[PDB]
């Protein structure tokens, strides 16, 4: 159940949508046309998990059900604050190249239909040739001799 | 080609019960932008009708007058009116239905408030012709006669197979715990026999029709359709 | 919740996915029927035209005022489409009701399939996002005999005096 969010998720139709996958894991926000994406590198997580002191994962998921993740956008950098622990914490994303990204949409919308699919079906219940004089040595055909073609 | 998808389409379509003022009938009506095609009979005998927009607009203009409509709307709305009654009978309908038995001719009036306002409809049927009342009532009552004998002689061989099994338990030293869940052996004459004298009578009443309709349609409806394919 | 199916069906990773719009309930803005099928990279849609769909619904048996959305979500929950894709063409068969029909589909242009396609995402996000949330919330949060005693016949009631 990969955990994700969307902006706004009121009455009003929501505009991003946000998600993690793969924990090189990076939390990717798209509008549908447009993604960003945090990039993150094992030096650079281990980094930031030091500087925060740290698995994000269950406090992402505790937000995203809560609505609990605030969205920033200017030109193309990206900024998300995440709250529901002790301290919010911030990160920042940076506009991935579409021909990078045109497969991760294509497998985001794969994965959709499929959840779709599933939690709807899931809500919906709720020896030939052998001797038979001697075992164990193949039949011989008769010796047939000389049969001009 | 527009009377013949309109012939196809009628029958596709399965036989509903409608309730007349009095009476009670078996119709099948089938409603295109281009016209319609009904079939009503009362178990006795069989009137059918088939309509093209022209006709449409010159009976709802002679019927119905200070009315403006194309034949395309008036259709839709009978369409409107019509098809929830044969989906579904006994409930919100506001729609009064009646029907005159006129010399070798019937005439079936159907009243209804469109939009709070008086709007009337007659149905011409003719009698049927032998053909199309063959095509639509004796084929598919024989089909299915024959498909349900079929079923009949499968579950027949199946409640035999499973007496072999039974056998088979009660041969391979077992003892039956709970008496009661005691089956005889199926034997088809004996059942045949019983079932003649003890339900025919009452299993072989039609009535008024509503049996045929709750019961027999989607066998008919793919007896129906098998014929179609067929030819 | 418009009706959608994703094929192939089965275990295996999907590869296609159907899904209808148009016929909306109600007063208020009203389109016509039309299905949109994408493998996430190539769109196809109906562009059904007023007569295209009074001949559709002509040629199958159907009457012009009835509605093909119900036999699509029965369809789909039954996983009855079967597909056939030629060079730009698509022909989509249906058999979820008695009669199996049979559907033509054209590549639509790139350039207006695109904003479809990002609609479409979003759409799916929400749904999932509703259906999540439900899920949640839901998953987890002898006649004449006396009844008293058998064996004596239950006395009446007594009465007294009863003038006529």
């Amino acid at each position: 159940s990969p955990p994700l969010c969307t902006l706004p998720p009121g009455p009003e139709p929501p505009r991003f949508v946000c998600y993690c996958e793969g924990e090189g894991f990076n939390l990717y926000v798209t509008d549908a046309a447009e993604l960003w994406s945090t990039c993150f590198t094992p030096d650079s997580l281990a980094a930031l998990k030091a500087r925060f002191g740290l698995d994000i994962t269950p406090r992402f998921r505790a937000a995203c059900e809560q609505q609990a993740v605030a969205l920033t956008l200017q030109e193309d950098r990206a900024s998300l604050t995440l709250s529901g622990g002790p301290s919010a914490l911030a990160f920042d994303l940076s506009k991935v190249p579409g021909p990078e990204a045109a497969p991760r949409l294509r497998a985001l919308t794969l994965g959709l239909a499929k959840r779709v699919w599933s939690l709807e079906r899931r809500l919906a219940a709720a020896c030939p040739g052998e001797s038979l004089i001697n075992p164990g040595f193949k039949s011989k055909k008769p010796a047939g001799g000389v049969d001009f073609d | 080609p527009v009377m013949e998808e309109l012939e196809q389409g009628l029958l596709m379509q399965p036989w509903a019960w409608l309730q007349l003022a009095e009476n009670s009938l078996l119709a099948k009506v089938f409603i295109t932008k281009q016209g319609y095609a009904l079939l009503v009979s009362d178990l006795q005998q069989v009137w059918h009708e088939q309509v093209d927009t022209s006709v449409v607009s010159q009976r709802a203009k002679e019927l119905n007058k200070r009315l403006t409509a194309p034949p395309a709307a008036f259709l839709c709305h009978l369409d409107n009116l019509l098809r929830p009654l044969l989906k579904d009978a006994a409930h919100p309908s506001e729609a009064t239905f009646s029907c005159d038995c006129v010399a070798d001719a019937l005439i079936l009036r159907v009243r209804s408030e469109l939009s709070g306002l008086p709007f009337y409809w007659n149905f011409h049927c003719m009698l049927a012709s032998p053909s199309l009342v063959s095509q639509h009532l004796i084929r598919p009552l024989m089909g299915m006669s024959l498909a349900l004998q079929c079923q009949v002689r499968e579950l027949a061989t199946l409640l035999h197979m499973k007496d072999l099994e039974i056998q088979d338990y009660q041969e391979s030293g077992a003892t039956l715990i709970r008496d009661r869940l005691k089956t005889e052996p199926f034997e088809e004459n004996s059942f045949l026999e019983q079932f003649m004298i003890e339900k025919l009578p009452e299993a072989c009443s039609i009535g008024d029709g509503k049996p045929f309709v709750m019961n027999l349609q989607d066998l008919y409806m793919a007896v129906t359709t098998q014929e179609v394919q067929v030819g």
